[PDB]
């Protein structure tokens, strides 16, 4: 159940891999620009 | 005299002469690329 | 006052490397045969291209200067050619060059792998290594379904001081005093460095006493060819060649002495 | 913009002398010789050929600049002797070098060839 | 906090600081709150069980991705303001029991420490090991190396691109570059370098090139220059067209020649074109009669080819051509060069395979650069960049050079070094290309991954 | 496939919006100047949830 | 006070140790579009000819 | 983008020899023992074949400008 | 033609220089004339004004030119030395275990333009002839100046007891007649400092003898080292295992010192120092032990350093570096300070959340305890930018106060 | 920056503080202890623009 320290260096690695195989390098930009469109742009209207 | 152009989406060799408006005549794409010329280029190999 | 009486003893002798050694000989004769295999021995290579059509995704520049890279069989015919500097001919001609074509079309949906074994050249003894009848086939590009490529190449004589396609070398061990008996290096702690190869020491020395009266001799080499120039072809002609350099050296000196 | 030749390197120039010999006015007995269109692969192996001469008092080669491809070559001799006789012998005894390298050359080849 | 970590009304971008001594408890929902995520800590273990590793490797049978992961609890998102309220564990090392307790009651984890650093410091093996301005300018420098900027260049007709004609991953590289997808698009080459003075044509921030690797493609690069042009019809009083000038009715014709033009007015590609020739020609009509020659021409001290020719239309319905100009760019003297450590420097001559230095086999350094550079800069990581490479050029993998690894020194490259054949600590005895005769100072040499820099002398 | 997006395209120019650090809003903040008629000043850029006027800074 | 001048030059640096401290490695470009305004003189005019 | 022909270092033909390496690497052999049946010794050929990134293969992916 | 470079603070930014043409396109330099000029090859750019007019190339060729700009007014003492590769040849070339040959003697005899054509008696004639790097030497350094100097190594205790004109380490340089007698050259007796051989040469000699001074030293010694060779790599840079223990044992002894300054401060068992705050007593204390651990350890180094280590190579001769740079790649890099003051606690009485709060120790508030070639830890790598970004942010402010 | 690949993610994930290049305050330059793991610490322009100009971390 425990992540040893022999496999912890696979292991983090491995998280970071899913993190940037879902979010990307620039998902601030578009996570900011989406919510412009659904929501701001609505709103200001 | 031909000039004839390149479709970027269907890669037709269409005919278009001067003061027509770009179109392909094939499949309507606006954008025209030219064909290599039948000049002789020579290239060093070095 | 006089020249040396040099050996030869010969350890290994392959289509691809040769590996000798040179006795009773001056380092600086040993130093300029190895700079003569890699920069003074003529070969054939690509010098001249004429891109009739590409539609790779490789520019011009980037196949030429990828042609003269590719070795061609130059064992005898090398010998025969000349310099177009020297050739009284035209731009071009079968005396001073070897005329090749190349014409392939990727037609099928797989993806066409443009090879050496496409160039096709009308003389029959200057041919691509792989060509010659393991190894693969050189890669020159890759096409895709509509794309063509049709040159027509031209190959020259020449040397590695003019271009690196031009060496027929792929590598030249020179070495020399395996033991440092001589102590041109400093190994600050002998025991931390390895035994060469052509070292004679047991495993419990580390280098060989100094020998004050010691001379650089017993030259190794490994002369480990393109493919081009056999081996053994490559020192031939590389004593030939710094051999001929002196000769001519030697009549402008005399033209010069008489007429001073 | 300014890549020379590649050939330029080896192909001496129209009107250019392949070596000329300057006196040298320092001490006497001694020769400059300024050779075009080459390298180190000529003024090492005739460096150390004059040095083997005990006639020779000085011999020695430099590269006045390596983007250039010519080579400066300092000979002094004995009274007795001649600069130019050095500069000579020292060719002849190394091409006679080279002839004999190369005929035991192939006698090697081929009797690994063979067996 | 079980909210968030649920992904509960309270989204994970919700930040909660709970100030103690001073009562105050800010909730913040606004927007441009930088923050990062990190692996969330029990009492004195982490919630990031073996489970989770397991479905996070079958990722792309089971769909378990990072969503997943923060929706378990495992991960939570930190802001700047909640970390001075989170007592943070660099590894999971600090997190078991010492001979004397720390802290003892840590409340977050640290995924991997490497992942403090950018996109252009990633990619430099061993940062940890170089001075700090050093890896500032390295970051600078990886923004201006020429490689692969998009796989699609030869659809785009951008203004400025540099091509690299071989690009190579490096060998040694860090496990970030996985994500960056600098091994599918690297940004140079990995050199033999080595460290010595040889001539001192590499002082002062100065590098000597190998001749004959350049003529085989070492570093050698492509410039692409798209010129774009279009015919205005803004009035009846003056209308721009696109026609092959003639000498008799255009008034402002240079003395170039215009033959290379077509009759449509653009010139074809696989044409050469050098400084000062014409490759659109345009003519404007007047109000040499009744219409004034406007032609583009080339950039000065180009000697180019056109690769391909673009004509289209632009909004207000006019013609509009793009000309996309190829000129190769062989690595020359002055050429910028730079390696992943800062250590910048110009091209200060090209010696050729047969007057460089070589060790016992025929490995010539394809670049030699001066000592100097490293104990002012004070750049260890070029050294061990250097070693790594050695050992994995002769042993068959990519050197794993993450900044923070404790499994990997500098006593366990060398041990790996000596079994090939090789010194240890990267030395290695050359001779003197000129003289053949060995060098009295065994030489440091290896595979060191450089960048070219689009700061060229021709340009 | 590998171009990560982010940018926009205005007559053609690949155009980027670089993320504008400013001080926090809505939040207090008490500072020192040295020199200044005043020893301790606690400023709070305030602005409503949907923002449509600037910052009235008290 | 401070202008732009012509006859002038800008290019990247390089070491070069076979030079003098006293001499500066001008490229053959830059020689070739500079020029130095020399007076004809009996003792000139044949190599100024040739030139 | 495409395997080079020579090695910048040496001059070891290599072109030839990345269709045989990744046909070994499928038959699960190991980085080091792939390049010593190809019969590359030294740390420079090695190099080029073990960072080298075959980049033209996704330069074919998008179609050409002629058909 | 006039050689500039910008931004051009001392008169020496603008000397006059004679052309050479060749064929590529960069500017060649001699790589002396580089230090005045503050120029590194690093992508610099260097403009050339070619006067069009008798009048002003008979100025500069009198007033501008190199050799006459040699020395500077500003400080009476020469800006332009010799330079990286020169200078730490020389010191392994003139040192007392260099012997030459017959044939490299002749090779390098032949880069010398101040050369009578007459080789000298060599040193050392049986069992075979040899020459020593100060028997060349002496024929570049010209005419017959005199001067005294000291090799960067030279002990305080050498001049006072006996050996004082006989130095065991070839050091107290003693030029006579224009002839190296003996002492090992470094920056101190090639550089920009006053009453070098390069100042006496001007002084003494004129300056176009200087000017084949400078050449002279920078091709021979270059043609040396192309057979010595110069080199750096991790074998300079490690230490044997005693080297280690004794650092990690005095590195340890300092946190346990530290430890017990903070036990004392906060039992109110320290008191402040006449002049200071508790506090400031409490970090000049902190100070002090960690500095004093920093330069023990940098000792140890030192000491640690064989002949044959070419960091020692660089700092001897002062080409590059200095004992510091190697007690920071070696043995420990020391204290990241901020603005004088150790690393501040930008977070609630924390440098970083990773620490505890209210802990002034050596680590958390930027002790740099590993050496750059052990590695440094996450929270040593940055605080170690902090004192680097300090580095840059004064470099590129104080150009325009400078400037202005 | 369509130059490199690394400059585009670079660009794409860059920061900008409107304190002015004029100044010549090294309070706001300085790399603050809240940098850490929001920021790169090292990744920041060299000219005028020390510290204002930064890059945002990997995660
Ligand atoms: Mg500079
Ligand atoms: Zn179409
Ligand atoms: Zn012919
Ligand atoms: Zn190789």
């Amino acid at each position: 159940d425990e992540i040893t320290p022999d496999l912890w260096q696979e292991a983090c690695w491995i998280v970071i891999s899913s993190y940037f195989d879902e979010k990307g390098l620039v998902r601030q930009q578009l996570d900011s620009f989406d919510e412009f469109i659904q929501m701001s742009v609505q709103r200001i209207v | 005299q031909p000039m004839i152009y390149i479709c970027g989406e269907c890669h037709t060799e269409n005919e278009i002469k001067s003061r027509d408006p770009i179109r392909c005549r094939e499949c309507g794409y606006r954008i025209m690329y030219k064909k290599r010329t039948k000049r002789l280029v020579v290239f060093d190999a070095r | 006052p006089y020249a040396n009486q040099p050996t030869v003893r010969i350890t290994e002798l392959t289509d691809e490397n040769v590996k000798f050694i040179i006795e009773n000989t001056d380092l600086a004769v040993a130093n300029s045969i190895r700079r003569v295999f890699i920069a003074e021995v003529p070969i054939i290579a690509i010098d001249w291209v004429q891109i009739d059509a590409n539609s790779s995704v490789l520019h011009d520049e980037f196949i030429a200067h990828r042609l003269g890279l590719i070795p061609l069989t130059s064992d005898d015919i090398v010998d025969k050619l000349q310099y177009s500097r020297d050739c009284t001919c035209e731009e071009f001609c079968p005396e001073c060059s070897v005329e090749f074509t190349l014409d392939v079309r990727c037609n099928e949906d797989q993806t066409r792998h443009v090879t050496s074994r496409d160039l096709i050249s009308n003389s029959p003894r200057v041919i691509p290594v792989t060509s010659r009848n393991e190894q693969d086939d050189i890669l020159i590009v890759k096409l895709r379904k509509g794309q063509e490529l049709r040159l027509r190449a031209y190959a020259k004589k020449g040397f590695g001081k003019e271009h690196a396609k031009w060496n027929p070398t792929a590598g030249v061990a020179f070495e020399y005093d395996p033991d440092n008996a001589l102590r041109h290096t400093v190994y600050p702690k002998p025991e931390e460095w390895p035994k060469s190869e052509y070292s004679e020491l047991d495993e419990d020395e580390s280098q060989a006493p100094y020998d004050p009266n010691g001379k650089p001799e017993r030259f190794y080499y490994n002369v480990e060819s393109c493919g081009s120039l056999r081996p053994e072809t490559i020192v031939l002609s590389a004593l030939s060649g710094l051999k001929k350099k002196l000769s001519d050296l030697q009549t402008q000196l005399s033209h010069e002495i008489q007429s001073d | 913009m300014n890549a020379p030749p590649a050939f330029e390197s080896f192909l001496l120039f129209e009107g250019e002398k392949k070596i000329t010999i300057n006196k040298d006015t320092k001490v006497p007995n001694a020769c400059l010789f300024t050779i075009n269109k080459e390298d180190h692969t000529l003024g090492n192996i005739i460096k150390s050929q004059l040095l083997k001469d005990p006639q020779v008092l000085f011999a020695g080669y430099k590269v006045p600049h390596p983007l250039e491809h010519k080579i400066i070559i300092r000979v002094q001799t004995t009274p007795d002797y001649s600069p130019q006789e050095a500069f000579t012998n020292a060719i002849t005894d190394l091409i006679s070098e080279l002839s004999l390298l190369e005929e035991r050359f192939r006698v090697a080849i081929k009797d690994k060839q063979e067996g | 906090r079980k909210l968030r970590r649920q992904m509960d009304i309270i989204v994970s971008e919700v930040s909660m600081i709970r100030d103690i001594r001073e009562r105050e408890i800010r909730i913040y929902t606004d927007a441009g709150r930088i923050c990062r995520p990190l692996l969330i800590v029990e009492k004195q273990k982490l919630l990031l069980k073996k489970r989770h590793i397991d479905q996070l490797k079958e990722r792309e049978y089971n769909n378990y991705s990072w969503q997943d992961l923060v929706a378990s609890g495992v991960v939570e998102y930190i802001d700047t303001l909640e970390e001075e309220t989170v007592m943070l564990a660099m590894t999971p090392d600090d997190l078991q029991e010492k001979e004397v307790a720390y802290c003892s009651t840590y409340t977050h984890c640290e995924i991997h420490p490497s992942m403090i650093l950018g996109v252009c410091a990633s990619i430099i093996p061993f940062p940890d090991h170089n001075q700090s301005p050093r890896n500032t300018y390295q970051s600078a420098m990886g923004k201006q190396a020429m490689g692969v900027y998009i796989t699609n260049f030869h659809v785009r007709m951008d203004t400025l691109a540099h091509v690299l004609y071989y690009p190579q991953k490096p060998l040694v590289t860090t496990r970030s570059m996985e994500y960056l997808r600098f091994r599918e698009l690297p940004a140079g080459i990995n050199s033999i370098v080595a460290i010595a003075s040889y001539t001192g044509y590499n002082q002062e921030d100065s590098v000597i090139m190998n001749r004959s690797a350049v003529d085989r493609g070492f570093f050698r690069s492509v410039f692409y220059r798209s010129y774009k042009e279009q015919e205005s019809k803004k009035g009846f009083d003056q209308e721009e067209v696109f026609e092959k000038p003639t000498r008799e009715t255009c008034q402002g014709m240079r003395h170039a020649i215009y033959d290379k033009l077509d009759d449509d007015g653009l010139i074809a590609p696989g044409v050469r074109v050098s400084g000062d020739d014409v490759i659109i020609g345009k003519t404007v009509t007047l109000p040499r009669y009744t219409k004034r020659d406007c032609s583009t021409f080339l950039r000065t001290s180009e000697t180019g080819i056109v690769d391909q020719v673009m004509v289209t239309l632009n909004q207000e319905g006019y013609k509009f051509c793009k000309i996309r100009v190829r000129s190769v760019r062989i690595p020359q003297i002055g050429d910028k060069f730079a390696s992943r450590h800062g250590q910048k420097g110009t091209c200060g001559i090209q010696y050729r395979q047969e007057d460089m230095p070589f060790t016992c086999e025929g490995i010539t350094p394809d670049i030699i650069i001066n000592p100097h550079a490293i104990p002012s800069r004070m750049t260890i990581g070029h050294l061990i960049e250097c070693l790594q490479g050695k050992v994995s050029a002769n042993k068959g993998e990519i050197g794993d050079a993450t900044p923070f690894n404790d499994a990997v020194n500098v006593q366990k490259i060398s041990n790996l070094l000596s079994d090939y054949g090789y010194h240890l600590r990267g030395n290695e005895v050359l001779y003197n290309g000129f003289t053949g005769r060995k060098i009295t100072s065994q030489i440091f040499i290896g595979p060191t991954y450089y960048q070219r820099l689009k700061h060229m002398v021709d340009d | 496939p590998l171009d990560p997006g982010g940018y926009f395209i205005i007559n053609g120019s690949e155009k980027v919006l670089i993320a504008q650090e400013k001080m926090a809003t809505n939040t207090v903040y008490v500072f020192a100047k040295k020199d200044s008629k005043y020893a301790y000043t606690g400023e709070c850029r305030s602005c409503l949830e949907n923002s449509s006027r600037p910052t009235s800074t008290i | 006070m401070g202008k732009r001048v012509d006859f002038s030059a800008r290019t990247v640096i390089t070491p070069d140790p076979n030079l003098s401290i006293d001499q500066v490695g001008v490229p053959r470009s830059i020689a070739a579009n500079m020029t130095f305004a020399e007076i004809v003189t009996p003792f000139n005019i044949d190599r100024l000819q040739e030139l | 983008m495409i395997i080079p022909v020579r090695c910048f270092t040496c001059g070891k033909i290599v072109g030839n020899k990345w269709e045989a390496y990744l046909g070994l690497l499928q038959a699960e052999y190991t980085e080091g023992d792939a390049l010593d049946a190809l019969g590359l010794k030294r740390y420079c050929c090695r190099r080029m074949l073990l960072a080298h990134v075959d980049l033209i293969e996704k330069l074919l992916n998008y179609a050409p400008l002629e058909k | 033609v006039i050689f500039n470079r910008q931004p051009t603070l001392h008169k020496m930014s603008m000397m006059g220089h004679r052309v050479r043409i060749l064929p590529w396109s960069t500017f060649r330099l001699n790589l002396s004339v580089t230090t005045p000029y503050n120029a590194d090859f690093d992508g610099d750019e260097m403009n050339l004004h070619l006067p069009q007019s008798l009048e002003t190339r008979a100025e500069i060729q009198e007033l501008a030119m190199v050799p006459r700009m040699i020395v500077t007014p500003q400080s009476n003492r020469p800006v332009m030395g010799i330079v990286q590769d020169t200078l730490t040849a020389v010191r392994k070339f003139t040192k007392r275990d260099v012997f030459l040959e017959r044939g490299e003697v002749m090779n390098l005899l032949m880069f010398l333009s101040t050369w009578d054509g007459k080789v000298p008696q060599p040193a050392i004639l049986k069992p075979r002839p040899l020459w020593t790097g100060k028997q060349i030497f002496s024929l570049i350094i010209p005419g017959h100046i005199n001067c005294i100097r000291t090799h960067s190594t030279h002990p305080d205790d050498e001049d006072s007891g006996p050996y004082k004109h006989i130095s065991p380490g070839d050091t107290k340089v003693v030029v006579e007649n224009g002839e190296l007698i003996m002492g090992i050259l470094c920056k101190k007796s090639l550089g920009t400092s006053a009453g070098s051989l390069v100042h006496i040469s001007y002084l003494e000699m004129g300056h176009d003898i200087t000017r084949l001074f400078y050449s002279n030293i920078q091709t021979v010694i270059n043609n040396w080292l192309l057979i010595e060779g110069h080199t750096i790599g991790i074998g300079d840079s490690i230490a044997d295992s005693k080297t280690y223990q004794d650092i990690q044992n005095t590195i340890k002894k300092a946190k346990q010192d530290v430890i017990e300054v903070i036990e004392k401060a906060h039992n109110n068992e320290l008191e402040p120092t006449p002049g200071n705050t508790l506090r400031q007593t409490f970090e000049n204390q902190v100070n002090r032990i960690l500095n004093d651990a920093r330069d023990k350890t940098g000792s140890s180094a030192q000491k640690s350093l064989s002949e044959y280590n070419n960091f020692k190579s660089m700092v001897v001769s002062g080409a590059k570096g200095s004992k510091i740079n190697i007690s920071q790649v070696i043995a420990v890099v020391g204290q990241q300070n901020v603005e004088g003051k150790r690393i501040p606690f930008g977070f609630k009485h924390r440098t970083l959340p990773h620490f505890i709060k209210d802990d002034y120790g050596p680590e958390s508030r930027g002790f740099v305890e590993n050496s750059y070639l052990a590695g440094l830890t996450p929270t040593e790598f940055f605080f170690h930018a902090m004192g680097g970004r300090e580095g840059l942010i004064d470099t590129a402010v104080k150009t325009a106060e400078t400037g202005y | 920056n369509r130059l490199t690949f690394a400059s585009t993610l670079s660009h794409l994930r860059r920061l900008n503080s409107p304190i002015g290049r004029d100044g010549k305050l090294a309070k706001p330059r300085q790399l603050h202890n809240t940098l850490w793991g929001m920021v790169c610490p090292a990744e920041t322009p060299e000219g005028h623009a020390v510290g204002l100009v930064k890059n945002l971390a990997l995660m």
